[PDB]
RNA sequence: AGGAGGUGCAUGGCCGCCGUCAGCUCGUACCGUGAGGCGUCCACUUAAGUGUGGUAACGAGCGAGACCCGCGCCCCCAGUUGCCAGUCCCUCCCGCUCGGGAGGGAGGCACUCUGGGGGGACUGCCGGCGAUAAGCCGGAGGAAGGGGCGGGCGACGGUAGGUCAGUAUGCCCCGAAACCCCCGGGCUACACGCGCGCUACAAUGGGCGGGACAAUGGGACCCGACCCCGAAAGGGGAAGGGAAUCCCCUAAACCCGCCCUCAGUUCGGAUCGCGGGCUGCAACUCGCCCGCGUGAAGCUGGAAUCCCUAGUACCCGCGUGUCAUCAUCGCGC
């Protein structure tokens, strides 16, 4: 038995697979433990914390992650991560503590960049030139 | 010998491209080859096709 | 240089920073207490949300917050210690593994020298920095009149984490001492209440200055 | 194990210490007069720069085989300080890189693919997975979330 | 602002005035009634129009 | 590229236009338009008085054939001549046809009047015509005449109706023209009806 | 097996000759795999809108695009000659392939 | 004939601005001798002359809205040039293999993705304010709550605003010259004042070795993998790609280890010497690139002043337009 799951963020893509083992979450074929930087294994580590010891122990996850940056990257890993969990689980306790911590986690991000204009484009979309009058 | 009034051929520069409707140099619109001068092709882009959805 | 298992932590619990309760973390005052925010959360990262909706700021946890206002480059239009600090290129915002790097070696160095727990010093530090009362100018009739008025928890917690951010960047800007030291120096120094705290030096000078206006 | 199963950078400091008894691994007679790339400011503060190198572009091949000589330089660019101007982007050279494939081709651990690149040959794959087991086996003891890998 | 523009006014009150008795105060029930009886192609258009139909109805429940 | 084929019958087809248009101004051009053929291309070019296009003794055509072979490199061209579906609809020809009459010195009040009272008779839903230079003395002015529905603001405004601009050359300078025409049965998003 | 390769500057084009070849094949019979709709090729052009230097600089982003679908269809000598009199419109592009 | 010769105070066309402001008008009626007035005013509401009610007015047109494009969630169809999760075979590696990892084949489209058609969000519901309506502030649910978020579309008129040096064009002028070609020089000068930018005045760092992650676009005298030579710039051969098949393309900021430890310094990179290359018919006036050597102001800035409300500002790199070479530049990522 395997379950499959998306997430997405920025422009990352994170597909993965979750399936019953030893509890060795594996993403782009390295363990997650020596991820870095820290803060990026802490926001990927956050869901299994958050789930216990023992279904960790109990499942194993493989991710596959693609585009963005390290911190897109990342949170599309737990997006799916997460997902994976609360489908492989079923239980509605976990749910709801995931919806109280961060809503997110179930729910993608849907924010994405705003189209740069003149006047300055390549600053911003609301970056412009500053005027000099007299 | 009547060998004047003549444009030298040149094969790079701003006088080596002219805008076909017009004949003009500095700007040409080459991209896809359309070789248009910027006001041309302004005034005529409707008529080639392309539209403005920005 | 730092050991391999501090570099490779990896947290099993739900806490700050996966390292500091805040179990024992007590409030005194009744004013800052519902937006003092001690949630359990181990990583204080909540990107940018919670900016667009209004009084957002009361659900998100200390350390998220210290660490956006020290994310920033000092100075720019203001003078703190009588000096600009306009350093564009070398400056930390928009760099939040820094940040969190800076406020986590500062409350590693805290927590050495008090021996209490580093957001508990964090929480006596904004009290004691936080003002209480400001001067305004209110417009009657045909002419203004400079009157003393009271300031929102809300401001009193925005002014307080910006006074202590100053405050370690000043005393951090071309000297010998580590930004990560100088805002454990800040933060020791405002729950100390010397007046060598710049936070603490400006809430004794808004009080002032409001009483004069008063 | 496998070269996965480890940070980069520890396996590539012991495959470079591992290399330095290899024979045919040996620097170019240019070596302390050239610098590692056009973008760099200064020489290389490592006598034995040479040997970290190399292992570098061996776990390169490794990880990334099929690879050639411009990918490589991409790979080891860099942003470049131009002065007054700003900041770009720069290759770095590809003697380095050219001399090091043939060293390790000569050394047996890396065969070249024609028209695709240089892949790592058997050997090549058994000394990265022994280094890398031997490391995971240290690192192991540090840290106790890697056993189950 | 969300206020109803004048031809979403006058065309929901045409349509209740003329078919009172199929509209009811469901609005699922109300934007597909308004799509069948209607020429109506925008979805935000017909939206609008049922939504005021809704509360036409609800007001003449509550006998206003 | 695919891209390449496509801007090149662009701006062929725009040149020739361009060009077929100045040739013949006065035959009221309304357009054309090209149909590739296993033996070539056929080019059709409507025309409200064909008389003057097809000329006498077939010389015009013979040599409108040449230019559009040699010129701009048309492969075995054959040019067919057409009816417009509707004269007083389209304002490129009404336009060229109020110019002429401007140069030709009908009185330009009178002649916009009649133009536009022409266009209404015909059939449109609204009209809008602007005549722009030396008018009534040497400072140059701007004037409208206008009645019906029109749109100008909008997609509605840009695909439905339809614009066109001319220049008529006066003894003491230049006045431009323009005419805007709503084609009748045009549906605005705003109006609809009840089933 | 043969390749169609269609292109044009509209949509609705390309769906008609796309329906009339899948008509073809379903009379045919033949295996058919359903038209593949390549990326778009959206083409941008920016330019002044002013023609002269004074006044505020301001741009206009005119933009063509070419949509391509592909075609896979069993090769048969019916099938194949039923599909080389498809109707083409002038904005259409056909490419045919045999492999 | 020709004129990049004057005239934008003779013009057409397009562009900035007042202004994405909400205003500008028409038919009949009414008042005033008349210029004009009413509707278009008053109270509330809206981003809006947007809407409700009162009214000497009743109706309508152009603006606004509406409309079009793209982003965000779901459904149907489609599966190659796109994708590789399950299943089978072959090869290789490790802790000698319980177990784990990599590549290729057949195979699948399951997920991502591409692109056509649909659904969804409509103050829809609950509480409150407003008058019970116009509407407004919160909450539930939800991907998206209040114009869903960013864009295109700029009305009657004016600005004797800029453009004749982009094209068109009236009059005047030159007309063997102001017309047309060719060579050389200039537009690149330099006591000085100013606009907008890049680099810095360092530890919120410089250098060295190592370790990770994108997207938009472009490619036929074109992009060029891959191989060989060179210390770098760069040189020689050359597969595939007419581009979902190949290339530009393994970005930087960021992370780990070491040196530097507050100093005009291992900050700063101007200014100059020698030498080696690339493009170009031609490189001194007047191009760009690399090696060694050199090492000027600058240690945070007066009065004053400018941008920005969320994936926005800041920080940091990349694509393209100009292009034989040259990007501290405009437009986008
Ligand atoms: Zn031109």
């Amino acid at each position: 038995r395997i379950i499959q799951t998306t997430g997405k963020r920025k422009t990352a893509i994170a597909r993965a697979v979750i399936r019953e083992g030893k509890g060795r979450v594996r993403i782009n074929g390295k363990p997650v433990e020596i991820i870095e930087p820290e803060i990026a294994r802490f926001t990927i580590l956050e869901p299994l914390i958050l789930a216990g010891e023992e279904i960790w122990n109990s499942v194993d996850i493989d991710v596959k992650v693609e585009g963005g940056g390290f911190m897109g990257q990342a949170e599309a890993a737990r997006m799916a991560i997460a997902r994976a969990l609360v489908e492989w689980t079923g239980d509605m306790s976990l749910k709801e503590k995931f919806m109280k911590y961060d809503r997110t986690m179930l729910v993608g991000d849907p924010r994405r960049t705003e189209p740069h204009k003149p006047n300055r484009s390549t600053k911003g979309p609301r970056a412009k030139r500053q005027k000099s009058y007299r | 010998k009547a060998d004047y009034n003549k444009r030298k051929p040149r094969k790079f520069g701003k006088g080596a491209r002219r805008c076909i409707r017009c004949g003009q140099y500095g700007p040409i619109i080459r991209i896809q080859g359309l070789m248009l001068c910027r006001h041309c092709f302004r005034e005529v882009a409707p008529k080639l096709g392309f539209r403005k959805y920005e | 240089a730092k050991p391999l298992n501090e570099r490779f932590f990896i947290p099993h619990e739900i806490k700050v920073m996966g390292r500091w309760s805040t179990e024992d973390v007590e409030v005194r005052d009744p004013s800052l207490k519902p937006y003092i925010n001690l949630e359990p959360r181990l990583l204080p990262h909540t990107h940018g949300r919670h900016a667009k909706k209004h009084f957002g700021k009361a659900n998100v946890h200390i350390v998220e917050r210290l660490i956006n206002k020290i994310m920033r480059s000092g100075g720019s239009h203001y003078k703190v210690a009588g000096h600009f600090m306009r350093r564009e290129h070398r400056s930390l915002n928009s760099k939040k593994v820094k940040a969190y790097e800076v406020v986590k070696e500062a409350f590693k160095i805290i927590e050495q020298r008090t021996g209490k727990n580093p957001i508990q010093v964090l929480v006596w530090a904004i009290e004691n920095a936080a003002p209480r009362e400001d001067t305004t100018s209110v417009m009657f009739g045909g002419i203004r009149y400079h009157v003393a008025v009271d300031i929102s928890p809300m401001r009193r917690l925005d002014v307080a984490l910006r006074n202590i951010a100053l405050g370690a960047s000043a005393k951090c800007y071309r000297n010998k001492m580590s930004f990560a030291e100088a805002l454990a120096e800040e933060i020791i120094l405002a729950a100390n209440k010397d007046p060598k705290s710049y936070a603490y030096s400006k809430k004794l000078e808004i009080e002032r200055i409001a009483e004069s206006s008063r | 194990a496998t070269v996965y199963d480890v940070p980069g950078d520890l396996l590539v400091e012991r495959v470079a210490q591992r290399l330095k008894e290899i024979p045919e691994i040996k620097p170019p007679e240019w070596a302390p007069f050239v610098k590692t790339g056009r973008h760099k400011e200064r020489l290389p503060e490592q006598e034995d720069w040479w040997y970290y190198r190399v292992a570098s572009i061996l776990r390169r091949v490794y990880l990334d085989g099929p690879v050639g000589i411009e990918r490589l330089r991409t790979y080891y660019g860099g942003r470049k300080n131009r002065g007054h101007a700003p900041e770009k982007f720069y290759k770095a050279g590809g003697s380095i890189i050219r001399k090091a494939l043939q060293q390790l081709e000569a050394a047996g651990f890396v065969e070249k693919v024609p028209g695709k690149g240089r892949v790592i040959t058997p050997k090549g794959r058994s000394f990265l997975d022994k280094i890398a087991t031997e490391l995971k086996k240290e690192l192991e003891e540090i840290i106790p979330e890697l056993k189950k890998y | 602002g969300k206020i109803r523009q004048g031809f979403i006014k006058r065309v929901a009150r045409e349509l209740v005035n003329k078919y009172p008795n199929e509209f009811t105060t469901d609005f699922e029930h109300n934007k597909k009634k308004v799509q069948e009886l209607t020429n109506v192609t925008s979805k935000k258009i017909r939206n609008r129009i049922a939504g005021y139909v809704t509360k036409l109805v609800r007001m003449k429940m509550e006998g206003k | 590229a695919i891209e390449r084929y496509f801007i090149r019958e662009a701006v062929r087809e725009m040149l020739i236009d361009e060009f077929l248009e100045k040739e013949l101004r006065r035959a009221g051009y309304g357009g054309l338009d090209i149909k590739k053929t296993p033996l070539g291309t056929k080019v059709i070019i409507f025309a409200a008085n064909p008389g003057y296009v097809i000329g006498r003794g077939g010389r015009r055509i013979r040599e409108l054939t040449r230019i559009l072979e040699k010129q701009f490199g048309l492969e075995n061209p054959q040019i067919e001549v057409e009816e417009i579906k509707n004269p007083y609809l389209n304002a490129k020809v009404q336009a060229v046809r109020l110019a002429q009459a401007l140069e030709r010195g009908i009185h330009f009040r009178r002649a916009a009047y009649a133009a536009l009272r022409a266009i209404m008779n015909n059939g449109a839903r609204g009209v809008e015509i602007r005549l722009s230079g030396k008018l009534t003395g040497e400072r140059a002015k701007s004037i409208r005449f206008y009645q019906g529905y029109l749109a100008k603001v909008g997609n509605p405004a840009e695909t439905l109706v339809s614009k066109g601009y001319a220049q008529a050359l006066l003894k003491l300078g230049v006045i431009g023209v323009k005419v805007a025409i709503m084609p009748p049965g045009a549906r605005l998003p705003d109006e609809i009806e009840i089933i | 097996k043969a390749r169609i390769k269609i292109a044009s500057t509209n949509v609705r084009s390309l769906d008609e000759v796309a329906n009339q070849i899948k008509q073809i094949a379903e009379r045919t019979g033949v295996r058919m795999s359903g038209p593949i709709p390549l990326p778009t090729k959206r083409i941008r052009i920016t330019t002044r809108k002013s023609p002269d230097g004074e006044g505020s600089a301001t741009f206009d982003r005119w933009e063509l695009r070419v949509h391509k679908r592909l075609i896979d269809i069993e090769a048969d000598e019916r099938a194949m000659r039923q599909i080389m009199r498809i109707r083409v419109p002038e904005d259409v592009t056909i490419e045919i392939e045999l492999i």
